[PDB]
């Protein structure tokens, strides 16, 4: 084992999570939007069946979006605000970053 | 064109999109779930009630959106699967 909550480890996991949360949200939004076309086309049953499934899922989308950010932020509050702070050699190239 | 409400080439692949989006969340959740225990420490340990409430809260809305996605793709996927096929051939009737 490397660390327990070490901002290094957390950041290592958080940074990896943010991607999951984002992607997860990206996919969710995709469905929420995509479903739009579905609910926009149906013929009884498949309509309410889907339309409804869209409602339940939609309402759940937010629930998840909440636990996503909340969790994604839970790390921030954990004390993970300094990990990729390796801009030491940033201003370096920066100077040579122009014309 | 007259109405982007739902393009045929859209609603058609829409379902297919739901499927891919469905699985995406299926794995995604499994992906984040891993960070949950790995981030548990962020909640002040993994054996803390704090992280716990997060775990259940994660799986909570999780399966909620996961199921909704399945049930959604279950009646959506049929779009280009059954819905397209023919009426009465939709999952509603066909197992």
């Amino acid at each position: 084992a490397e660390m327990k909550t070490d901002a290094a480890t957390l950041a290592q996991e958080a940074g990896n999570f943010e991607r999951i949360s984002g992607d997860l949200k990206t996919q969710i939004d995709q469905v929420e939007s995509t479903a739009g076309s579905l609910q926009g086309q149906w013929r009884g049953a498949a309509g309410t069946a889907a339309q409804a499934a869209v409602v339940r899922f939609q309402e759940a989308a937010n629930k998840q979006k909440q636990e996503l950010d909340e969790i994604s932020t839970n790390i921030r509050q954990a004390g993970v605000q300094y990990s990729r702070a390796d801009e030491e050699q940033q201003q370096a190239l920066s100077s040579q970053m122009g014309f | 064109m007259t109405e982007q409400q739902w393009n045929f080439a859209g609603i058609e692949a829409a379902a297919s999109a739901i499927q891919g989006n469905v699985t995406s969340i299926h794995s995604l959740l499994d992906e984040g779930k891993q960070s949950l225990t790995k981030l548990a420490a962020a909640w002040g340990g993994s054996g803390s009630e704090a992280y716990q409430g997060v775990q259940q809260k994660w799986d909570a809305t999780a399966t909620e959106l996961n199921n909704a996605l399945q049930n959604l793709a279950r009646t959506i996927s049929e779009a280009g699967q059954a819905m397209a096929s023919t009426e009465g051939n939709v999952t509603g009737m066909f197992a």
